[PDB]
């Protein structure tokens, strides 16, 4: 992803907001001709799965066990995966070596389900003003019911908190003691156990791994899924892909001259479908599109040029040579030249231009092929 | 119906989690990491265009409803725990994020205060709520927040940070161990946040009354000898791995003394409760005194609720509440949940009362039709 | 962004007949052991110990230079041994990278400066930020990128990852191309 | 499978 810099290369995703990414992290939806963004679609929980264990675990298990996982802990020191040994059975880290004789938790016969969470304190008192709260709601929803009506036409009880009169002083071992870094506890770990926030690093006991989710994507002027993740965590095929690099071609950006007010730059623009059209005749127009970060110009004189691709000719190849405009052509391959004009800013020669090609929507379909989709495309030369 | 999840933006911490729940299942630094910079930008800032603040909200809901909370946004309702006289912009971006963005079914945007009421079970009390950027009493009586009589000052966490990091640059002493193991004061320029914010939760405190007055006393020094209480040792807190900040012993008392020093203005954190209590209403009083509830994360400090409560008894026999509040028995509740989370706590018990949360909060079909958020201010 | 051109002198690389080419500096051990599927580089001061136990690496695979590829020690109840280290097809490894993983998946990419704990375990289209330590028995899922000290989940890889990788890996193959010997 | 030393041997073989 990041050995070649997609972030130079940027589309443009019409839709409310306007938005440059790069190519591979925009998604074409099929029923809208018009590409999508990943902030222009709609995300939803697919599955939750334990990134440790890769067990996939359903949905109502996921909220009973509070997004956690049955096995796997979390250290407290540094947010690694505590691992299980025997001497029977304790927790220790593999980076940080805390181990679960730290804190003071009893080694566990059995392997796995043996350990368990602490029980919140203030649990039953929860229980009680829930209660007490939904039989109140609940008198207040049919006062509410009564009085729409209208204008259309045992108890139980919670003893109050009892306010302490003194509250408890700061202990006087607080003045005059060596402060043990060690035993106290940084701020990010310690509300990482936000139910008993412990001061001391001997009573913060580790955590369940927390569960990861895997993203269904739906196209948000047409609920329809662009991509749909499969069950299996570790697998790596999907059920529905619809990425733009596997339809819009992509433009790569070759050589890379120097920008002293003078210059002349090849880019490749590869097809994705198995035979295509590309002219990319337009250079913005005026005012069109808004290129904001525009700071050059390039002429991009464009012959239309027809590509194909196969997973593995003169008319086709030799009459078309285009010497001055077509450098280099292989298989799902053209090179192309255009001539910047850096330097015209500060630096930072930002090039945008238009480029059209044609998509076959097959929504029966000779016209969807007939059909013209032109995308605004902004190269970073390096400057 | 399915359980409304529950959310409280704060400047420094943001706490999330489902409603009827016994705690916060996420609490997070109120940050976005943006690709390219290194350090975060702050989710929830006032006074900003509304595109930035739109795109920093969005972004950080995203991260809460897929990495924290394992659910749908639009299933499942909303609790939004914003703070009376919060600023009006950031409640109407929020909503629109909540809404036009998201599509949840609706949200509540519960005030602080009542919520925090509600996990002790009482009716009326006196908060305050010791936040990140200010300090905010509010009484509520009967269920109803008596904005009339509201008060704050800016002697939350924020001025707490500047404070220590003025006083550790001005007794800098850090070894920066590449032939410097002497004292090398001021090697950087400016402490980051988190650095400090570690250091104020781990080694400082809040001293006794005795030993704070004694302090603020021998701070000025006039014809003082050694008036001083004996500090705390010195603690050595490794910054950057090879060097080694020498915190001094007296910052470690010293630096919160901000918070209740009056400095011939009488406005403090403890002189904030009486100013808003004796301007409340004469029936009012006695049941707000006797029933306080102090929530914040900077209320979590060792030793704060005793220091606070010893300087509400001592103010109170000044001249200036001698005479109204003089004859008065403050008492401190301890509600469950810890004073982080016992405002999301009040939100999370209100959101299980599934019957009345439809028609308290707000249809996103309401807001559709007329994309205006209720709110106390006229309408 | 094509990739760009890395030319290398061809006296001190071997180019074999499934198309590997391995560097003469690259420290080879137990090379009967070692087996390489094909199209495969391996720089200079690359060691791969494969006298310790099988080290099959899969096509197309880049190993930069000053790389150490070393199998894991496990202790089992049993006894002990060493197992033998799995590597994908399609995998980037950086240079200055330290590999003690007990399986690498395809289309992995290792940040440079990187080092990985005993047998980890390296799921498909995952990717390791530069300069990043992943602790023994760290498991990474695919489509998330392993950071930071120690390598923690802190983002997931987009979608056409698979497809991407394999792009970049066939281009520094084909872009290899040895010095011209003027 | 051919071995490394293998196609090391048969690259020796054919220099
Ligand atoms: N457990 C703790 N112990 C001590 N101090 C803490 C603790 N947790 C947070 N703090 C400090 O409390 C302050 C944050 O308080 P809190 O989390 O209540 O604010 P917030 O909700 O983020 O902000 P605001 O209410 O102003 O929007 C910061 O100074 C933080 O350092
Ligand atoms: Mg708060
Ligand atoms: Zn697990
Ligand atoms: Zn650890
Ligand atoms: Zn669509």
């Amino acid at each position: 992803a990041s050995l070649l810099q997609s972030e130079r290369v940027l589309y443009l995703v019409q839709g409310e907001k306007k938005v440059r990414a790069p190519l591979s992290q925009l998604y074409f939806c099929r029923y809208c001709s018009e590409l999508r963004s990943l902030e222009c679609v709609s995300h939803e929980v697919d599955s939750h799965y334990c990134p440790s264990c890769l067990e996939n675990m359903p949905s109502a298990e996921a909220k009973l066990k509070k997004n956690r996982c049955a096995n796997c802990f979390d250290c407290p020191g540094c947010m690694h995966t505590l691992s299980t040994r025997a001497t029977a059975y304790y927790l220790a880290c593999g980076f940080c070596r805390w181990t679960s004789r730290d804190v003071g938790m009893a080694d566990k016969s059995v392997a796995s389900g043996g350990w368990q969470e602490p029980d919140h304190p203030h649990t039953q008192r929860m229980n009680k003003l829930i209660e007490y709260y939904q039989q109140l709601a609940q008198k207040e929803k049919v006062e509410r019911d009564r009085k729409k009506l209208a204008r259309r036409r045992k108890e139980i009880k919670i003893e109050p908190a009892q306010a302490v009169d003194e509250v408890e002083p700061l202990p006087e071992d607080y003045y005059t003691r060596p402060v043990n870094l060690t035993e106290v506890t940084t701020l990010q770990q310690r509300l990482l156990q936000p139910d008993f926030q412990p001061i001391c690093a001997s009573q913060l006991y580790p955590r369940h791994k927390h569960l990861l989710i895997k993203r269904s994507l739906r196209c948000r002027q047409c609920e329809h899924n662009l991509s749909k993740p499969e069950f299996n965590p570790t697998s790596i095929k999907f059920k529905i892909q619809l990425v733009a690099v596997n339809y819009i071609p992509e433009v790569r950006i070759m050589s890379i001259p120097n920008l002293r007010y003078m210059k002349e730059s090849q880019v490749l623009l590869t097809l994705t479908n198995p035979v295509e059209n590309l002219t990319h005749v337009t250079l913005l127009e005026c005012e069109e599109g808004d290129p904001d970060d525009t700071n050059s110009t390039a002429k991009v004189s464009v012959p239309p040029t027809e590509l194909v691709l196969a997973g593995k000719l003169a008319e086709p190849q030799d009459f078309p040579d285009d010497p001055d405009v077509v450098a280099f052509r292989k298989a799902n391959k053209v090179g192309v030249f255009i001539k910047v004009t850096p330097q015209r800013e500060e630096g930072d020669v930002t090039v945008c231009f238009k480029l059209k090609h044609d998509f076959k929507n097959l929504a029966a379909d000779p016209g969807a092929e007939v059909s013209w989709l032109t995308q605004h495309v902004e190269l970073s030369l390096g400057p | 119906e399915k359980t409304a999840v529950v959310i409280d933006l704060g400047e420094a911490f943001t706490k999330c989690g489902f409603a009827g729940e016994t705690g916060p299942r996420c609490i997070i630094p109120s940050v976005i990491k943006k690709a390219g910079m290194p350090k975060p930008i702050k989710v929830v800032q006032y006074n900003i265009n509304t595109e930035e603040l739109y795109s920093y909200l969005k972004e950080f809901i995203h991260i809460l409803y897929f990495r924290h909370l394992l659910v749908n946004p639009r299933d499942r309702r909303v609790v939004v725990i914003e703070s009376v006289l919060c600023p009006s912009h950031f409640r109407e971006t929020l909503t629109r994020v909540l809404f036009k963005y998201f599509e949840v079914p609706s949200v509540l945007l519960a005030p602080s205060h009542l919520m925090a009421l509600l996990t002790l079970g009482i009716n009326s009390a006196m908060v305050l709520d010791c936040g990140y950027r200010e300090s905010l009493v509010l009484p509520i009586y009967e269920g109803i927040p008596v904005l009339n009589c509201w008060g704050a000052l800016p002697l939350g966490g924020k001025a707490l940070h500047k404070e220590l990091e003025t006083q550790l640059l001005e007794q800098c002493t850090v070894d920066t161990g590449a032939a410097k193991e002497q004292s090398l004061p001021s090697v950087m320029g400016s402490i980051p946040e988190g650095v400090l914010e570690d250091i104020k939760v781990r080694t400082c405190f809040v001293s006794d009354l005795t030993r704070g007055l004694k302090i603020q006393a021998a701070k000025f020094n006039i014809d003082g000898n050694t008036e001083r209480p004996s500090p705390p040792p010195n603690v050595d807190y490794p910054l950057d791995g090879e060097k080694i900040l020498h915190v001094l012993g007296s910052i470690r008392d010293s630096v919160v003394e901000i918070l209740f020093e009056q400095d011939n203005e009488e406005k403090s954190v403890a002189t904030l409760i009486l100013d808003s209590l004796m301007q409340c209403p004469i029936d009012t009083r006695k049941q707000l005194a006797e029933n306080l509830v102090i929530i914040g994360g900077t209320s979590m400090l060792p030793g704060f609720l005793h220091r606070l409560l010893a300087e509400i008894r001592y103010l109170v026999e000044k001249p200036k509440y001698k005479k109204t509040l003089g004859t008065k028995t403050f008492r401190i509740h301890t509600p469950p949940a810890k004073a982080n989370c016992v405002a999301w706590l009040g939100g999370a018990i209100f959101g299980a009362l599934q019957d009345i949360l439809g028609s308290r909060s707000v249809s996103k079909e309401y807001y559709n039709q007329t994309g205006r958020i209720p709110d106390w201010c006229s309408l | 962004m094509e990739l760009g051109e890395l030319l290398y002198n061809k006296s001190e690389y071997i180019e074999t007949a499934s198309g590997n080419k391995v560097s003469r500096q690259s420290v080879l051990c137990g090379s009967q052991n070692i087996v390489l599927n094909g199209k495969t580089i391996v720089m200079n001061d690359c060691i791969i110990r494969g006298d310790l136990a099988n080290v099959r690496v899969g096509r197309h695979c880049v190993v930069k230079s000053r790389s150490v590829i070393r199998p894991p020690f496990k202790k089992f109840s049993k006894g002990v041994a060493f197992f033998p280290l799995h590597i994908g097809d399609h995998v980037f490894i950086e240079e200055d990278c330290v590999v003690n993983a007990a399986q690498i998946g395809s289309y992995v990419h290792v940040g440079k400066n990187c080092v990985i704990g005993r047998r980890c375990v390296l799921k498909d289209c995952c990717k390791i930020l530069d300069n990043t330590v992943l602790p023994p028995e760290t498991v990474v899922p695919p489509f998330t990128v392993f950071s930071g000290c120690p390598g923690l989940f802190s983002g997931e890889l987009p979608e056409c990852t698979q497809e991407l990788m394999i792009d970049v890996t066939k281009s520094y193959y084909q872009k290899f191309l040895p010095l011209t010997q003027v | 499978s051919t071995s490394l030393l293998s196609e090391i041997e048969q690259s020796m073989e054919a220099e």
